[PDB]
């Protein structure tokens, strides 16, 4: 089951194709498994980066690319997946305030990246970089200030499980009986590190804490 | 997502803890490179070893000898804790050898506080990469300095 | 509150600024002889 | 200079337009100063016309362009006087557009030499544009004003309000220009870091006037501009200014949530902003009920100060018994203005006798019942329980006394059907006397009813 | 006179016979703040029938003070005793043109200052209390006789006609409109003002307007009118058919219990007003290459590009004035490196390195900051692109040590 949910989220489409149709055949004699599997990778990946925390890597490297590779055309399409997450509107508090305080800056670059395309003017792609950079620095003095999360700040559907038939991950044999997730702590902290990695902390059928 | 490995702490740390509470600066050996050769990463092949071998003179290596033998209750548990660190580090320095595992600094060593044992993570660099890297190629199969063999047993390795 | 007809809204603007500016620039620049 | 008005116009005219020019040779800067101060005088007595003042328009405007180039400001100020005066009718103002003065004018605002008599000169001709022809404003100098006051505060400039006040202005008669350069996002900006009672209420009102007719609504994104102000409050960690010292970093976040709770007080105060932060969809007063139940004790101890001010509820005291803060709401609680130097009995007796009209309509009951049943709509009952029974022991008696308030102000204000679902509480009853729930958690929600029942006797009693 | 308001709330026995008499004589005091506060509790008073019918028998001059008598005298015609005094020196038909003409509108502007006066820290030059004012034509339908006078000069029509075809275009036609709004809703209090407003089906087409609206004032203005409407029994009636509920109780009984009213009234479902049609947005409707691959000594070892001769200080005076042609390969490659970097200077990416390579070019060649088209071409190009204010004050200020010799040349010969 983990490995096919991994494989149906790959950027090619001959994996994608050919993952969903192994999955859709696993539905008819387990359905509840699968749609449960779905829902807890798209928020476990969720959490380990958050809106604010894509932008710093995207834009940082689209930086080097443009100021340093000197392309345009690469540059153009490290952010084009940025931009694609932020017209589907948000899912939860944290992506809502995330909308608010940047929402607007980097909606309007986007504008000026797009008249680029067509006017081929420099002035219109270094005006662009104007909004890019100011909402760069703006980022970066917060990353430091991020120590703490609340499931429900940044994913509400976590915390609202209360039980699940998915096995633990990382634990599963065929000669021992299966134990399944139970909850999900309602808090987890995040390590001071250059990767900032996440301490989350599960809870087992059999009372044990993963 | 990777599992959390309770009852063990990285070698950083661990010597971080012990210099600190003796009162001993964190980078002695360091310092004294530096005082004696402030442009020691511009110096040449034959000048940075004088400078490294008058730095491992003044210093005695010891601190991981000792801290080992502070947590342990009793010499029984000490002598059974040291013999396990002896043979766990042997096995993955020849492991690694073959795997080419690289970039082994203390924060990627971690020892197990329980049963002495070592473990190894990030396995980020294998196949030889950091030996070809051309910014600072480590050449060195497995890390064996003087602080490990100066703590697996008192006649060396 | 009405504050709808753009009549209303410009003498808002030119008086609370003038009255509320510690500086003593609004006072000086914002004069309604220049209308 | 000696103003003769003896000779003829022309020649009159000749002197003073001859001197402007000199080749840099020949004339010193006091003359100058000197003869623009005469034309000024002149242009008073002799109307304003090409043929009683010698030369046309064209030729005035290219001798007076060559005086905001001198190296002295009492040069440039006297010689952006003498224009405020010569610009009165459109005509002349789109010949003085059309021979590029505005690159002079613009760059006369931001030189910082210590010439600020200069630039209020400068400042009041633009104001004279603006009236004589909005719809032409030029746009170099409209890009000069937005960068004065988009980033007007770090520089330490003094003229920082005086040109926002002006952007404002612009914004109502020509909005197309101003919206282009990103003036919209300036003003909103400036209400983050504005804490002054009166000036925030303007800025505000101006943004609000363009979300009022059909046709300038195009000038305004959907959910990202008027939903800026709500950022401080929605995020938890919030950034307005990337560069900025860390010596008062803790002291900025109160001096945002002060600047920022006069602005959402603004906005709900006004028919154009309630509106558009209650749209049937995603909606920023969802946002704003919604980051209330989170279990954070910063931002809850703030939300409810800003609910209490939208209402107009007296403050309780800050104590952790809810007896002491009941004390401190009554109506009939001693004022100042009640001693015998001020209203003896007059000023007493206006706040506790009750009105004598029965019958006229209170349009401020209005305004009330509409704004209480939207909150019910989105659900601030059922948020202002989670924060008492999940809170720390100094929220909940404040959270427990707005929940008092509010179910008296709805019982007699909201109509019948909008009290169906009222006075019901459902995620209340959840949280009830249960030994299924943590024994903590079930004596609060019922130590609250009883809390929250000696609130009624308060109102039983009335005024005394 | 502040102390005679208490003994008015007090329910002082047989005020209405010696205290309204003392209120009076009051009126007439020498100091007008006096008078005034004397006018503020009288309005109060009038409240009561008994204390409104015994200002009727002492006919008291109020024509004299200002628009706060005019209202107070106008109150007498909702008595058939104090219509009857008015309209027989020829009164009601005066106000009736005063009140179509000329302060008809200014309604509004009353409506609208106790509003902003109460709640918008505006002050025109606690949780106050905001009454309806009082209005001609509110106070004429509480009887019928002087409901008959305002059926004979066919008003309703005029107004009603003007809620069906708004011009919501101009603001001056839009107050004309609000107008008629609390000029309808006034009419409504009554139930003989009900009798002669649903005649003409008028009442939906303000619920219409409640909720589909392009001006959100003119939405919220329907929310106060509507609440009028609601102010008796057969009024609610009508606002329950089309799904707006109202209270139905008074206000003397603060405790309402299921078995006159006060104004307000609001929609069952609170978002059907909140409901607005989306709006597209307006905006939805070389050597650069060369100079990174090489250095700027190695090229030495026109050139505007956004010239034209509509936009250039000296260049746009050739034909309107008669200006002459201005006048001179090593210095055109000196314009593209001051450009580019002044172009690169608008990302704010490194402002010190681009701030640099413009500091040397003035130091090694001073005199190439010295033509006019240059700068120009600079002033236009700071005017599309953005710079912040520290990088925008750096240009500007190379260009303040400068002559400009060709401009003073040529305006010297055209102007003698
Ligand atoms: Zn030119």
């Amino acid at each position: 089951i983990y490995p096919l949910t991994v494989a149906s989220k790959s950027t090619t489409t001959a994996r994608h194709n050919a993952a969903n149709k192994i999955l859709k055949n696993m539905c008819e004699h387990s359905n509840t498994l699968v749609q449960q599997a779905m829902m807890v990778s798209e928020e476990l990946i969720r959490v380990a980066i958050l809106w604010h925390e894509m932008w710093h890597e995207g834009l940082e490297e689209a930086s080097r690319l443009y100021f340093g590779e000197r392309n345009v055309k690469g540059m153009f399409e490290v952010l084009e997946p940025l931009h694609a997450m932020m017209e589907r509107g948000p899912q939860t508090l944290k992506e809502t305030s995330f909308n608010q305080a940047y929402g607007r800056d980097l909606m309007e670059a986007q504008e000026w990246c797009r008249k680029y395309m067509k006017s081929g003017n420099v002035k219109d792609l270094t005006q662009a970089w104007d909004l890019y950079y100011h909402v760069f620095r703006r980022i970066s003095k917060q990353l430091p200030q991020l120590t703490s999360l609340e499931l429900q700040y940044v994913s509400p559907k976590l915390l609202m499980c209360r039980d699940l038939e998915l096995a633990v991950p990382g634990t599963y044999d065929p000669n021992q009986p299966i134990i399944r997730i139970q909850s999900i702590a309602p808090s987890l902290q995040v390590i001071t590190s250059k990767q900032r990695p996440r301490k989350l902390t599960l809870m087992g059928s059999n009372g044990h804490e993963f | 997502l990777i599992g959390w490995v309770p009852h063990c702490d990285t070698l950083h740390a661990l010597i971080r803890d012990y210099r600190e509470k003796k009162k001993i600066l964190l980078n002695i050996e360091h310092r004294i490179m530096l005082r004696m050769a402030p442009d020691y990463d511009h110096l040449t092949l034959m000048q940075k070893v004088e400078v490294f071998e008058h730095a491992v003179n003044n210093t005695a290596g010891d601190d991981l000898a000792k801290l080992l033998w502070l947590k342990s209750p009793s010499s029984e548990v000490w002598f059974d804790r040291r013999t396990n660190y002896t043979r766990s580090l042997a096995v993955m320095s020849m492991v690694g050898y073959i795997l080419g595992l690289g970039d082994r600094h203390p924060s990627n060593l971690m020892l197990d506080r329980l049963s002495g044992k070592i473990l190894h993570i990030d396995f980020g660099d294998c196949f030889e990469v950091a030996m070809t890297r051309e910014k600072f190629p480590e050449k060195i199969p497995f890390r064996l300095t003087r602080m490990l063999t100066n703590a697996m047993e008192v006649t060396g390795l | 509150a009405f504050l709808d007809n753009p009549t209303i809204i410009l003498a808002h603007i030119r008086q609370s600024h003038v009255t509320s500016d510690d500086t003593g620039m609004c006072e000086m620049v914002l004069i309604d002889h220049d209308v | 200079n000696v103003p003769l008005d003896l000779t003829r116009e022309p020649s009159d005219n000749l002197r003073e337009i001859l001197q402007n020019v000199a080749r840099l040779q020949g004339v010193s800067n006091m003359r100058k100063l000197g003869h623009l101060n005469n034309f000024t005088k002149l242009l008073c007595d002799i109307g304003h016309s090409e043929e009683k003042l010698g030369f046309h328009y064209e030729d005035i405007i290219i001798c007076l362009r060559l005086a905001l180039l001198n190296e002295a400001k009492e040069v440039r100020a006297a010689g952006l006087r003498a224009l405020r005066y010569l610009i009165q009718d459109s005509s002349i103002l789109q010949k003085v557009l059309k021979l590029k003065v505005d690159y002079l004018i613009a760059r006369c605002i931001d030189i910082q030499q210590s010439n600020e008599v200069e630039r209020t000169q400068a400042l009041r001709l633009v104001r004279k544009m603006i009236t004589v022809n909005a719809s032409l404003f030029p746009s170099s100098v409209t890009n000069s004003l937005i960068a004065v006051g988009n980033d007007g505060l770090q520089e330490r400039d003094r003229m920082v309000r005086a040109c926002i006040a002006i952007i404002c202005e612009l914004a109502l008669q020509n909005p197309e220009v101003v919206a282009l350069r990103g003036g919209l996002n300036t003003i909103l900006k400036n209400v983050i870091d504005c804490q002054l009672s009166r000036i925030n209420e303007a800025l505000i009102t101006t943004i609000l006037h363009l979300l009022n007719h059909p046709k300038t609504r195009q000038y305004v994104r959907a959910d990202v501009e008027l939903e800026r102000i709500l950022a401080p409050y929605t995020d938890f960690h919030y950034r307005h200014s990337p560069d900025t010292a860390e010596g008062q970093l803790k002291e900025d976040r109160e001096a945002r949530f002060l600047a920022s709770k006069m602005g959402i007080i603004a906005t709900f105060r006004s028919w154009a902003g309630i509106i558009n932060l209650c749209k049937p969809g995603n909606s920023g007063i969802q946002s704003l009920i919604g980051v209330l139940c989170i279990p954070n004790m910063e931002i809850r101890r703030g939300l409810l100060e800003v609910l209490y001010d939208i209402f107009r509820l007296p403050l309780p005291v800050v104590t952790e018994e809810f007896i002491e803060a009941l004390l401190s709401v009554d109506p009939g609680r001693f004022q100042d203005s009640w001693r015998l130097s001020d209203g003896f009995v007059a000023a007493e007796a206006k706040t506790i006798l009750p009105h004598r009209a029965r019958s006229r309509p209170d349009l401020m009951d209005n305004y009330l019942a509409l704004i209480l049943s939207a909150f019910i709509r989105n659900g601030l009952l059922e948020g202002l329980v989670e924060v008492i029974t999940n809170s720390d022991d100094h929220i909940s008696v404040r959270a427990t006394i707005l929940l008092g308030e509010l179910l008296h102000m709805a019982n007699t204000i909201l109509p019948h059907s909008h009290s169906h679902h009222l006075h019901c509480l459902p995620t209340l009853m959840n949280m009830a006397a249960s030994f299924d729930i943590p024994k903590e958690k079930r004596l609060r929600a019922s130590a609250a009813l009883n809390c929250l029942k000696r609130f009624h006797e308060m109102k039983k009693r009335g005024p005394k | 006179t502040k102390h005679l308001r208490v003994l008015l709330r007090a329910n002082v026995e047989f005020f209405n016979n010696w205290g309204i008499e003392l209120l009076v004589t009051q009126l007439h005091d020498k100091n007008k703040t006096i008078s005034s506060e004397a006018l503020d509790i009288l309005d109060e008073a009038c409240e009561d029938k008994a204390n409104l019918h015994a200002l009727i028998q002492m006919k008291p001059a109020l024509s004299h003070l200002g628009d706060k008598g005019l209202l107070l005298l106008l109150r007498f015609l909702s008595i058939p005793k104090g219509f009857s005094y008015l309209n027989e020196r020829g009164y009601v038909a005066k106000q009736l043109e005063k009140w179509h003409r000329e302060y008809n509108s200014k309604y509004v502007d009353l409506i609208e200052e106790q509003l902003n006066e109460a709640l918008t820290t505006y002050r025109k030059p606690q949780r106050p209390h905001v009454y309806l004012p009082i209005h001609l034509y509110g106070q004429l339908v509480h009887h019928k006789t002087g409901c008959h006078l305002l059926e004979v000069q066919n008003i309703i029509t005029e107004l009603c006609r003007n809620v069906r075809t708004p011009d919501l275009d101009k603001w001056e036609e839009i107050k004309k409109l609000k107008a008629s709004l609390w000029a309808l809703g006034n009419i409504g209090s009554s139930n003989w003002g009900l009798n002669l407003l649903q005649e003409e089906n008028v009442i939906p087409d303000i619920l219409k307007l409640a909720k589909q609206c392009e001006v959100l004032s003119i939405r919220g203005t329907c929310v106060y009118v509507l609440g009028l409407i609601a102010k008796t029994k057969q009024g609610c009636d009508i606002l329950k058919c089309h799904n707006w509920d109202a209270v139905r109780h008074s206000r003397k009984h603060l405790w309402p219990v299921v078995p006159d009213y006060i104004g307000l009234a609001l929609p069952v479902d609170i978002n059907d007003i909140f409901q607005v049609k989306d709006i597209p947005y307006f905006q939805t409707k070389s050597f650069h290459l060369l100079r990174q691959q090489m250095s700027l000594t190695e090229i030495m070892n026109t050139g505007l590009q956004e010239h034209t001769d509509d936009n250039c200080l000296y260049c746009v005076c050739i034909e309107i004035l008669g200006f002459q042609p201005s006048n001179q390969m090593c210095r055109i490659l000196l314009r593209k490196e001051v450009l580019r970097l002044v172009i690169n200077l608008s990302s704010s990416v490194s402002t010190k390195c681009h701030e640099t390579g413009l500091l040397t070019i003035k130091e090694k060649y001073p005199q190439t900051f010295d033509d006019i088209c240059l700068y120009s071409e600079v002033s236009h190009l700071l005017s599309h692109c953005t710079f912040r204010l520290p990088c925008r004050r750096f240009i500007q200020e190379l260009f303040q040590d400068v002559q400009f010799l060709q401009m003073h040349e040529e305006a010297e010969a055209v102007l003698a």
